[PDB]
């Protein structure tokens, strides 16, 4: 394969340079929303952001040498996930706050309006305020989010994609040893970046029963894409 | 059948 | 609170620490002669589950840093993560046994038994696929009891002041076990790729047993509604913190 | 709690 072959910068600049624009959300926003219309406007980007996840899916090393049935099911498993991990990495620089598209910035009282989404939404500020403690490069942030990709549907179905985390575990040693952490601040930060994916796995499972929610309370029409990777999760 | 399987080839 | 025993210990009195205070395997109702239904087989899970919640409970009051914390935080960490410290029991147990899951000594289950139980199947899989990978990692006992207490202070955490220096005492302590488990790798011979490499791949296998647990959390629920299974108290209270 | 009585039972 050729994922196993690049460096530790090389691995780097490949998935920074791979990493999917920032979306807008639908403009003329009416300072209070309602139900409806605050899922409307989720859905809408949500539906166009997973266009770009799959594109950005392709320029992960080692995941066009997959099969294309194993490209499905690891998107399928993931993008819930990915796409809560790219919101988080933008709200960073707004503590309280969820920045879902640079149009679109939630506090949590706006989270109020929608039934079972303050729930989510304090464990995505959570994870947002825990990032900035940790002060999260984005360098690290992409490795993060293409182990998600590879992992967390593995185990559902081997060796190159296992091959491929052991990659971009190196990685994520080189990156913090180049700003000068100790040999055991490296695995120690190491750990602590990897146990937030169990707390980013929780999250997506509780807000895909939240989609499923309404999806026979249809008060927003999902889109078929958007419907197609919900029902891969029952 | 399915979208993803579009996206993933296009 | 103050002079953490957890925080002045080596890495080997923290593994014999975590050794001495494993819980014993309990055994099933389950009875070979008479075959029965799902009903019944839920019924001896929940039975042992329930006893096995117990000594659960005695067993978090002696991982080290547990006993440091709040009544309030001891509770929240064990309502999120005693399903998922139940399944990575289950699948320690049935490393070496593949294809099966080692319920109880007396109670060894096919996944095609485990199939009487509607939706059970994937959950079956799953924990299946875990056991496999942790023979496939070699996984030994030192290692196992570092994860499962890694489980116990992790998976509640994310979910005024004092309370910061509370949160930062349990990455304290999780960062401790970090160390022990990278002392384990490096006394195996693993050299500083290596154990790096392990490392995180035990750490992942945690993201999968928190979504077995999110999903065996919902069958849990259907099974309340649906009242068919017999649950116990400790179990409906322990459910009702996840709904 | 029966959690809540168990962690405090000693
Ligand atoms: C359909 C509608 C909304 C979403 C998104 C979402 C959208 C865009 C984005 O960047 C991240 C998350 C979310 C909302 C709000 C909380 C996170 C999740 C899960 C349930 C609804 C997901 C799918
Ligand atoms: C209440 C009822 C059943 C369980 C147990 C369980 C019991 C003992 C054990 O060692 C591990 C898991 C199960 C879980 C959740 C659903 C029922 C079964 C089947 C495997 C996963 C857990 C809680």
């Amino acid at each position: 394969s050729l994922a196993l072959s690049l460096t530790a910068d090389q691995m780097v600049s490949a998935l920074l340079d791979a990493e999917p624009p920032i979306l807008y959300s639908e403009y003329d926003p009416t300072r209070p929303f309602s139900e409806a219309s605050m899922m409307g406007l989720l859905t809408n980007l949500a539906d166009r952001e997973l266009v770009h996840m799959i594109n950005w899916a392709k320029r992960v090393p080692g995941f066009v040498d997959l099969t294309l049935h194993d490209q499905v099911h690891l998107l399928e498993c993931a993008w819930l996930e990915i796409l809560m991990i790219g919101l988080v990495w933008r709200s960073m620089e707004h503590p309280g706050k969820l920045l879902f598209a640079p149009n679109l910035l939630l506090d949590r009282n706006q989270g109020k309006c929608v039934e079972g989404m303050v729930e989510i939404f304090d464990m995505l500020l959570a994870t947002s305020s825990r990032f900035r403690m940790m002060n999260l490069q984005g360098e690290e942030f992409v490795c993060l989010k293409s182990i998600i990709l590879l992992n967390s549907g593995v185990y559902t179905f081997k060796d190159h994609i296992h091959r491929v985390l052991d990659k971009i575990t190196d990685t994520l040693i080189h990156l913090m040893a180049k700003a000068g952490l100790t040999l055991q601040q490296q695995h120690q930060r190491l750990a602590q970046l990897l146990l937030i994916l169990s707390h980013i796995r929780h999250m997506s499972n509780k807000g895909m029963e939240h989609l499923y929610s309404m999806k026979c309370k249809n008060v927003v029409p999902l889109s078929d894409l958007l419907l197609e990777m919900l029902d891969a999760h029952r | 059948h399915k979208i993803l399987h579009r996206l993933l080839q296009d």
